[PDB]
């Protein structure tokens, strides 16, 4: 069963005297003329808050329980009025929903003609209650007319309430996010509303904040056609990108002879890498790791090598040093990601393992000629300020941490541009005409 | 068209030309009288003469020179067909009005495609590639 | 959304501008995905127009003139009752009774009074721009001197403002050398001025300017006015008594005095009306001005929509500073926008940071105002240059220029002050009661064409007669009212009568 | 915030703590350890010529 | 308190007139400015140097 | 003192350009306002961002600059629109209109050039010794009303 809510429910948004003034604000409101169900109990859902209303002159109708289960296992608000006090407790109860006549505990607290209507709500933390009291005359439906609820309660419990009950006729509607325009008299009460989503002219007076408008044409909003549906076109690729041939290649190459694979016509999946508790670091620059499944690329490039733990904060673009100066450089816009892992475990050797060494972006140059680093022409010859242009890695198994090997892997990133080649792993829908849709053809949304 | 929008006029040109109609239909017709209470009809070769009296010229200079008159009158607004037939420039100044608003537009609508030094110009690249916390600064 | 005002009707129309009505339903309105623009499918027409489509409008075949403006001809309004739509009049449709030898002359006139409103001044302002940023925060004063300049050439700006507002005023009122006041009798040949002059009960207004003065109605400050009201209905009043008692040789000279009956005498002359027409209607004329003095004070009176224009300059300044206000709540993107707070939950090096966001925003919600007060300062300046020529050319003066001084020939006009602004009370002939005639140009007599030395030649059918031109007052025809040219051959359409030779 | 307080005629509800002018500044108080309400000023100030 | 002109009662009757005997040839100077400096400004050079 | 109206032209655009030099000075947040201090002292990645600052500040200068002398355009336009109608009317004319050209009946006027400006020199009739007399609209003579022509 349900009746209409007429201008039920509004109630003063905040502790604050305002006088003689039209205020308009944004909160959970019951909206004017919605569906209020009727009862003559059940456990319903608590939504985002209700409002609550009862005929009673009695108290037949006792209180109030909320929770998730609002039973048992966790902690839950029983409130009841006994007639002596208002009490109420926060407890894990586990007694049955009918403690009344025929007619842990991390809070606790105690303070027909008529109609008695409540608000409750559970915002910040803080559980909040509202209310009003006053002669009525139909007991059949709620009374078509204006009356301001004011706060009762606010506790700190922090409680995350989605059920609820009624203990013993009353009445219940649900909260939304709407904005209103109070009218406020000269002695700080609320004596007026208007909900400005109701109708065109309700529009019209929150636009000119004003009870009154006068004759004319007013521009109070904006309008769209909105999407019928969402459409995705990818290419029809099933192969799944070699990243093991990557990730898991049985020799890493050195720091100044560094190694690019090409990837291409595959669908990646970057959560088969970002999920991994493999890797000692993974950074990416102009896209977020979270966001990879979502995008298709022309090429992604994969360069590695291995390098020496200290200073693997070189691979990074505008960074300077041995390293970045004279083996690997990023350009300073690069796009991609950087990943990397202590290799302890399988590139040290115990003399120091001779294999891996270090001497514009994305150079390579293996060139032998000796540093002439003196005024003597060297000439192939080493001596005082002439040496090989290589340098060794001491990496042995008992190395500390920033003198271990690490393993070292970029991925360079080329846009969509020209058709894509490699595309996370989105499922290509039908294709729509004519019809205003969202779409996302290879990324582009 | 990225939510800019061009309202029509009130009164359409069918609508301007109706009142000029009007003005021009009044003062043939009547003289100087619609413009100070109801319009009152006089010859229009007697409005002349009152028109000539005005400048300082007596009156029977005109009745005694009609037709000369009228050929001055008649031959100066063949003239005027022509110059407007031959000199679309002679409107320049209804025509810049068109001009610096079209520019104006096109200003205010190329500078979508400006970066602002953020990571792009387009804001579904920046929803797309990078997540909320980073997103909010682009 | 259109309304008839809802103290008439809670009934609206509503239009979507540039949309086709095939669109609308299936949209973020009715039968598809609904951001809040709630369900009226149809309002209980729809209706498509060049100005987009339009919902629970009636569309109608006849054309009224235009209550509320929709756009490419198209209005609104409220009949039996509905909302409307229709295509706008323009006007009553008129073919005038033209022919080559037909004349209509007025054989009576009204004076008129008509009211024109002008703004003169704005309010004065000016702004502690250190105060209305940073508040009294000495955190928040050592950022804002890194902007060097801006936060003084804004008051730089708001001073030029605030000095030309008294220039507007001085304009417009100060063009009489001396303060000239009326004499204890008041017998200016029946004319009753005492409307519109002192009030020795009154500050002294009239009380015309009763009317009008109750019709209308942080680190910022707000200047007083250099001339107070009360100079301002001393000047007014100048003016007022200067015109009353000597014409307009006060301002060319000393005040010269003159009857007031002679003084309207020449007025008449001014345009083209013999004089004897004042002298003969004298009573009739005094009549019709002291009753349409009457209804202005009715009109003024019944609503204060008549002085909507200086309501818009109080609305506009009250707007701007509420607004100016208002913008000191928002983030900008900052943590909180209460400095305290910022200074308080951070460390120095994050407060500047967020601070600079807050400076930020205000300043640049600081430099819009001033930008947007320069802008309205010279519309007002405009207008105060305009009321500044109408109290020379229409109070001082006679103007000739047409519809300068109101609609029909222009008499005189008085002004009366009122809130940041003035009003003119133009007086004008119009004339009323007109008769058709036949005409001829010239008239030939012994061969020689003769035509009139002033006015023109009319005949009722049997007589012909030679009168002025803006009241109908016939004479026979003779060589003391008319001249020669030539002879009768010349002229298009002369005709054969007697001239009589005194 | 600095300003001179005062006493007042105004009318606030029993649960009400502060008031508001139309700009949304703060212009009234109710005192927390006697429940009468102040009403708020600010601290003068202007040009110096 | 500033002085707004001398104070005048203009002699005014039913049937008295004032006329000039005389007069005096007035010649009165008005200035009005027509034109400001031309300017213009690089915005890369003022901006950037 | 008379020709204030055109010195405060070259004062308005004196102080206009050298507020706007006065504000390249200004540091807008930046480490330093000279340009070559950030470009000497820090490199390239880090510049960048003090270089923005001065550029979003020297840019916000100048804007404010144009949009100011926009508005005192206009001003100076409706100036030179009336010294052009004074020059029609009162120069190449007799204007009628109550102090268009100078106080009293207007005869003639001059025109002088001025700086930045034009000068009228305006030559009216003030009319001098005004004296009393009796006065009545009309006369009777033979039963008949006269008025004078
Ligand atoms: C081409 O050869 C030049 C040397 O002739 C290389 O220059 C070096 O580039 C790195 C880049 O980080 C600098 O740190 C070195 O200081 C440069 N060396 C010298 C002696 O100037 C350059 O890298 C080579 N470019 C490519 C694309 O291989
Ligand atoms: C000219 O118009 C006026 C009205 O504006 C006429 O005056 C009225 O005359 C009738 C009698 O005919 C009186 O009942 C009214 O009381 C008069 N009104 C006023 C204000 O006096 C006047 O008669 C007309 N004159 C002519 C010649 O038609
Ligand atoms: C001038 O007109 C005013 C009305 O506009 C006359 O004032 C009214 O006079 C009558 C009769 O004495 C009184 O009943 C009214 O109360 C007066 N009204 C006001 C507002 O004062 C005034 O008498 C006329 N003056 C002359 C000299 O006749
Ligand atoms: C045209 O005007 C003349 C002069 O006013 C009219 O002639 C007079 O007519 C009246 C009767 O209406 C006679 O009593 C007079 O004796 C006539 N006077 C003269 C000098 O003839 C004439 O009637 C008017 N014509 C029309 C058609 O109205
Ligand atoms: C005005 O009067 C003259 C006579 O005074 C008219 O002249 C006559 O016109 C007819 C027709 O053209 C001729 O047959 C006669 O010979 C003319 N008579 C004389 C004495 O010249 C003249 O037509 C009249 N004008 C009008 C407009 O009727
Ligand atoms: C829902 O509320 C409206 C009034 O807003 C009412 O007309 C309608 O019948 C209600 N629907 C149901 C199913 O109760
Ligand atoms: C109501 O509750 C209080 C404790 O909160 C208890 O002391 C009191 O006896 C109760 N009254 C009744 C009538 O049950
Ligand atoms: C009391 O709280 C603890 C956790 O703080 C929980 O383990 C325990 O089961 C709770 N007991 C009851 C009866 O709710
Ligand atoms: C509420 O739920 C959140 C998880 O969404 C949890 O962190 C919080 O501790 C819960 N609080 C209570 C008191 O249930
Ligand atoms: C406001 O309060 C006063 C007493 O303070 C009371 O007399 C008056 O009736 C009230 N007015 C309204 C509109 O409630
Ligand atoms: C590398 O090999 C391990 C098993 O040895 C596997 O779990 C992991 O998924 C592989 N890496 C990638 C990128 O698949
Ligand atoms: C409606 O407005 C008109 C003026 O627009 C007014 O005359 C009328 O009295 C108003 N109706 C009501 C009920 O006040
Ligand atoms: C409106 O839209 C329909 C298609 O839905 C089209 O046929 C019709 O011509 C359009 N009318 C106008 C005036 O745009
Ligand atoms: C209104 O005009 C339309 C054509 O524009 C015509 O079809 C319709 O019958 C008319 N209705 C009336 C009542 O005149
Ligand atoms: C003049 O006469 C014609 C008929 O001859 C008539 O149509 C017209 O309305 C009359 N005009 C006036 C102003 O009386
Ligand atoms: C006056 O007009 C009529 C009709 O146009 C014409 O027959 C007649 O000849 C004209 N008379 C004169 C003198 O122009
Ligand atoms: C606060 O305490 C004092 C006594 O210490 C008492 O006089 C006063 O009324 C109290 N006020 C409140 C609001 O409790
Ligand atoms: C007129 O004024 C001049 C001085 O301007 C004087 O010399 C002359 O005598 C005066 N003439 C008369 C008749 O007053
Ligand atoms: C005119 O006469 C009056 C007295 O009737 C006198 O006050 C006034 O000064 C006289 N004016 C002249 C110019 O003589």
């Amino acid at each position: 069963a349900y009746t209409n809510s007429f201008t039920r429910g509004v109630y003063y948004p905040d502790k604050v005297f305002r006088s003689s003034v039209l205020h308009s604000t944004q909160d959970l409101f019951l909206p004017f003329f919605s569906n209020v169900t009727w009862f003559h109990n059940p456990v319903l859902p608590f939504n985002d808050g209700v409002y609550f209303a009862s005929t009673e002159k009695s108290n037949i109708i006792r209180g109030w329980i909320f929770g998730t289960t609002l039973d048992s296992k966790t902690q839950s608000l029983l409130i009841v009025n006994n007639a002596t006090n208002v009490v109420i407790k926060v407890c894990e109860f586990q007694f049955c929903n009918d403690p009344f006549l025929d007619v842990n505990c991390t809070f606790e607290y105690v303070s027909f003609k008529n109609l008695r209507e409540f608000v409750f709500k559970n915002i910040d933390g803080y559980f909040k209650i509202y209310s009003k009291h006053t002669p009525i005359n139909l007991v059949r439906d709620l009374p078509q007319g204006f009356s301001a609820l004011e706060p009762l309660v606010d506790l700190p419990i922090g409680i995350n309430i989605t059920r609820f009950q009624t203990l013993l006729a009353y009445y219940v509607g649900y909260l939304q996010p709407r904005t209103f325009l109070l009218k406020y008299n000269e002695n700080g009460t609320i004596t007026d509303a208007v909900d400005c989503a109701l109708d065109p002219l309700s529009e019209t007076k929150c636009t000119l904040k004003s009870f009154t408008v006068e004759k004319g044409i007013y521009q109070t909003s904006n309008f769209r056609v909105q999407p019928t549906e969402s459409i995705v076109r990818f290419p029809n690729i099933t192969n799944l990108c070699p990243f093991g041939e990557v990730f898991n290649a049985t020799r890493f190459a050195s720091v100044y002879a560094w190694n690019r694979k090409r990837i291409s016509n595959c669908v990646a999946d970057y959560s088969v890498l970002y999920n991994s508790a493999s890797f000692s670091t993974f950074k990416c620059y102009g896209v977020s790791p979270t966001k990879l499944n979502d995008l298709c690329f022309t090429n992604v490039y994969a360069d590695s090598f291995v390098i020496r733990g200290d200073e693997v904060r070189q691979i990074a673009p505008g960074q300077t040093g041995k390293i970045a100066d004279y083996n690997y450089k990023l350009p300073d816009d690069f796009t991609g990601c950087v990943i990397a892992w202590n290799s302890n475990n399988l590139d040290s050797k115990v003399g120091g393992n001779y294999n891996y060494r270090y001497r514009k972006p994305f150079e390579r140059d293996i060139s032998t000629e000796i540093y002439q680093a003196g005024s003597k022409p060297c000439n192939g010859v080493e001596g005082f300020n002439c040496y090989f242009p290589l340098q060794s890695y001491g990496f042995q198994p008992t190395n500390g941490v920033g003198y271990q090997p690490y393993r070292v892997v970029v991925l360079s990133f080329e846009l969509l541009h020209a058709p894509a080649t490699v595309c996370g792993p989105k499922k290509s829908t039908n294709l729509v005409k004519n019809k205003c849709v969202n779409f996302n053809f290879n990324g582009l949304t | 068209f990225n939510g800019l929008t061009v309202l029509p006029p009130l009164l359409t040109d069918e609508m301007i030309a109706q009142y000029t109609s009007a003005l021009l239909a009044g003062t043939i017709t009547s003289g100087w009288t619609f413009g100070a209470g109801a319009a009152l009809q006089i010859p229009f070769a007697m409005q002349m003469a009152y028109r000539f009296n005005g400048i300082g010229v007596t009156q029977n200079v005109l009745y005694e020179n009609q037709k000369l008159i009228a050929n001055q009158f008649n031959s100066a607004i063949g003239k005027i067909q022509d110059s407007l037939s031959s000199t679309a420039s002679a409107l320049g100044k209804l025509q810049n009005v068109v001009n610096q608003n079209a520019q104006a537009l096109n200003t205010l609508v190329k500078q979508l495609s400006s970066n602002f030094g953020a990571i792009s110009s387009v804001l579904n690249d920046i929803l797309s590639r990078l997540d909320k916390v980073e997103a909010e600064v682009q | 959304v259109i309304t008839p005002g809802t103290n008439t009707s809670n009934q609206v129309a509503v239009l979507y501008q540039g949309v086709n009505c095939t669109e609308v339903p299936v949209a973020i309105h009715a039968d598809q995905l609904t951001p809040t623009w709630r369900v009226y499918s149809t309002g209980s027409n729809v209706f498509q127009t060049r100005a987009g489509c339009l919902i629970g409008a009636e569309h109608v075949n006849n054309s009224y003139e235009c209550d509320i403006p929709i756009g490419a001809g198209i209005c609104a309004s409220y009949q039996t009752q509905s909302i409307i739509a229709y295509t706008m009049s323009l006007g009553a449709e008129n073919s005038v009774a033209y022919s080559n030898n037909s004349i209509a002359i007025p054989t009576n006139f009204t004076i008129s009074v008509t009211t024109e409103i002008l703004p003169v001044s704005m309010t004065k302002t000016s702004v502690d721009c250190t105060m209305y940023i940073c508040g009294d925060s000495t955190e928040c004063s050592n950022l804002l001197l890194q902007y060097g300049s801006f936060c003084t050439q804004l008051n730089r700006a708001l001073t030029g403002i605030a000095v030309e507002q008294d220039k507007n005023t001085q304009e417009v009122f100060a063009q009489v050398k001396q303060i000239y006041k009326t004499p204890p009798i008041k017998d200016f040949g029946g004319f009753n001025f005492s409307q519109i002059l002192p009030d020795p009960s009154k500050s002294k207004r009239s009380f015309i300017e009763d009317l009008l003065f109750n019709k209308v109605t942080n680190g910022l400050t707000v200047l007083p006015p250099l001339l107070t009201d009360e100079m301002i209905a001393q000047y007014t009043s100048a003016l007022l008594a200067g015109t009353i008692t000597s014409g307009w040789t006060f301002g060319a000279g000393a005040a010269l005095q003159i009857p007031f009956a002679m003084q309207m005498a020449y007025r008449f002359n001014g345009i083209g009306v013999t004089q004897n027409v004042l002298y003969e209607n004298q009573k009739l004329i005094a009549n019709q001005f002291n009753s349409a003095i009457g209804k202005i004070q009715d009109s003024l009176s019944s609503t204060a929509s008549a002085l909507g224009k200086l309501q818009n300059v109080v609305n506009q300044n009250a707007q701007a500073l509420n607004t100016l206000v208002k913008q000191l709540s928002s983030n900008f993107g900052a943590i909180s926008s209460v400095l305290n707070d910022i200074l308080s939950r951070l460390d120095k090096v994050e407060a500047e940071v967020q601070i600079d966001r807050l400076i930020t925003g205000r300043l640049q919600s600081l430099q819009t105002y001033v930008t947007q007060q320069l802008i309205r300062a010279a519309e007002i300046r405009a207008s105060a240059n305009l009321a500044a020529t109408k109290m020379s050319e229409c109070v001082l003066g006679q103007s000739k220029r047409v519809d300068f001084c109101g609609k029909g020939y222009h008499l005189m006009s008085f002004p009366q002050s009122a809130p940041h602004g003035v009003v003119f009370l133009h007086v004008t002939y119009v004339p009323a009661q007109e008769k058709n005639f036949t005409t001829a140009p010239a008239i030939c007599h012994d061969g020689k064409a003769h035509f009139p030395r002033e006015g023109v030649f009319v005949s009722n059918g049997t007589h012909w007669f030679v009168t002025q031109r803006n009241f109908y007052e016939p004479q026979i025809i003779t060589t003391d009212n008319t001249f020669v040219s030539g002879n009768c051959d010349v002229v298009i359409g002369i005709v054969n009568n007697t001239v009589y030779d005194p | 915030g600095t300003g001179v307080l005062t006493e007042s005629n105004k009318k606030f509800l029993p649960f009400q703590q502060f008031g508001r002018d139309i700009a949304d500044t703060t212009d009234a108080v109710r005192d927390p350890q006697t429940l009468e309400i102040l009403d708020i000023t600010p601290c003068s100030f202007g040009g110096v010529s």
